[PDB]
């Protein structure tokens, strides 16, 4: 496996923000739960590999769909809440070690498709303003995304 | 390190805090903590910025009093908040959209770092002030104790009985504020405004607000003496106000347009303090 010894999967986050400043929010598959787009990163790969294949196959935009603006320079932590840790599946994972891409979207809205995947993770999307996820996100990412939000910030503000 | 900033808007002393990058609670035990000059920071009001409960907005804030109580005054505090978000670069919008506990707003940030707010059509029927009154006119009269007075009357969400004075150092605030603020005439009171005109476009006032009496800076009041000003055909649209603790700037193009104020906000000090 990739988890580490201390229990944390290597993992990628995935921040897109459009031209009015906007960031993209999705809906996890058959769940009332909404969330950035996030993906275990696989064995072989980096990060950024790690990241093109995950916004493809969970919401289906190209490497020419979007660009880089900015990304975290190193890990961010979560612990899982010791309820959700299946503590059964060795080794076991105790948590998630990210680090974390903001996109711009060069592409129209249409180019979006959360279906191009067998297992889709989402099965919905909106724009929601630049801060609404920090309220919003479920209670164990809120000090990961708090961070990751007030790195981005400068960059998506000085854009239009 | 809890980061915060001392702001000022009406005459009012603000701590404001960021609540969006920062992970902070604040319990009514902290704010009476924060509140205390010795022991936290000192404040007259509390203002924290936190991230919006409604995708469509761009930030919730609060104000706490020093009891640690959650206060709701409409458009309290709306000036200093525009003006931090944009100083500490939690955005760079010109147009903020915010949640209030009295509902939301669009704030909008001038070229000249003033906040201007929309404050809704002024309301003369004396039916909705509420007023004793057949019908409504441009002016009143009421006599007041032994004296006869002329008056506009106008609500803005609350009731304001405005008079012509000559000069506001030489007005009658204490003898005939309380007079006319419980006047019979009012069911539910007034507050009463006196207004010198200097010129179509300036003006001096103070204000016996409805329960509290004069304060330094009372920002309906000043929406409300150029309201009645202007229907009644004495001001221009476009309006300086001067009192006690400040200047303010109406603007108005009468019925059927919505009035709008504006006003400064000063950024004093930033600061830290440890939780
Ligand atoms: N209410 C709520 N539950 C969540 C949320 N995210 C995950 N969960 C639950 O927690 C479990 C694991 O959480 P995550 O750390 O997000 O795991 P994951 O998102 O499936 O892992 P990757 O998408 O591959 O990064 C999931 O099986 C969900 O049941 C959320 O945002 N809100
Ligand atoms: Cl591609
Ligand atoms: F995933
Ligand atoms: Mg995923
Ligand atoms: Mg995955
Ligand atoms: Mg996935
Ligand atoms: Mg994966």
């Amino acid at each position: 496996s990739m988890i580490d010894d201390d229990g944390y999967r290597p993992n990628v986050g995935i921040v897109i923000c459009n031209r009015q400043g906007q960031v993209m929010w999705a809906r996890r598959f058959g769940q009332h739960s909404w969330q950035f787009p996030q993906g275990g990163i696989n064995p072989g790969e980096s990060a950024e590999q790690a990241m093109y294949r995950e916004l493809f196959e969970e919401v289906g935009l190209s490497r020419k769909d979007v660009r880089i603006l900015a990304s975290t320079r190193n890990w961010l932590r979560y612990k899982l809440p010791k309820r959700l840790v299946r503590w059964d599946t060795k080794p076991v994972c105790i948590g998630q070690k990210q680090k974390w891409f903001l996109l711009q979207l060069v592409s129209g809205d249409a180019e979006i498709n959360m279906q191009t995947s067998s297992t889709p993770e989402f099965d919905g999307w909106r724009w929601v303003s630049y801060w609404y996820p920090v309220r919003q996100v479920v209670s164990f990412k809120r000090d990961v995304y708090r961070r990751v939000m007030k790195e981005f910030a400068s960059v998506v503000m000085s854009l239009a | 390190s809890m980061q915060f900033s001392k702001m000022h808007g009406l005459g009012n002393d603000f701590m404001v805090v960021d609540a969006v990058t920062q992970n902070v609670f604040f319990s009514p035990e902290l704010i009476r903590r924060l509140a205390d000059a010795h022991l936290g920071v000192g404040f007259d009001q509390l203002l924290v910025v936190e991230p919006p409960y409604d995708p469509e907005l761009d930030f919730h804030y609060r104000i706490f009093n020093a009891d640690g109580s959650e206060v709701a005054q409409c458009g309290n505090g709306a000036r200093c908040f525009a003006r931090f978000v944009r100083l500490k670069g939690l955005t760079n919008k010109r147009d903020i959209r915010v949640s209030t506990a009295n509902g939301r707003m669009v704030l909008t940030v001038t070229d000249d770092d003033l906040v201007r707010v929309n404050m809704g059509e002024p309301n003369f029927e004396p039916s909705a002030v509420p007023f004793r009154a057949n019908k409504a006119e441009k002016t009143y009269i009421m006599r007041a104790a032994e004296q006869t007075i002329l008056c506009g009357v106008v609500s803005m969400g609350n009731p304001h009985c405005v008079i012509q004075v000559d000069d506001v150092d030489t007005a009658a605030v204490e003898t005939l504020g309380p007079v006319l603020e419980s006047h019979e005439r009012f069911p539910e009171r007034a507050n009463i405004g006196f207004m010198q005109v200097v010129k179509r476009e300036h003006i001096r006032l103070r204000v016996y607000e409805r329960g509290a009496g004069e304060t330094q800076a009372c920002g309906s009041g000043a929406c409300a003496a150029v309201a009645v000003g202007i229907q009644q055909g004495l001001l221009a649209e476009e309006v300086r106000v001067e009192l006690p603790g400040g200047r303010l700037d109406i603007a108005w193009k009468g019925p059927g347009h919505p009035l709008y104020m504006t006003g400064p906000a000063v950024h004093v000090a930033d600061g830290f303090i440890h939780l």
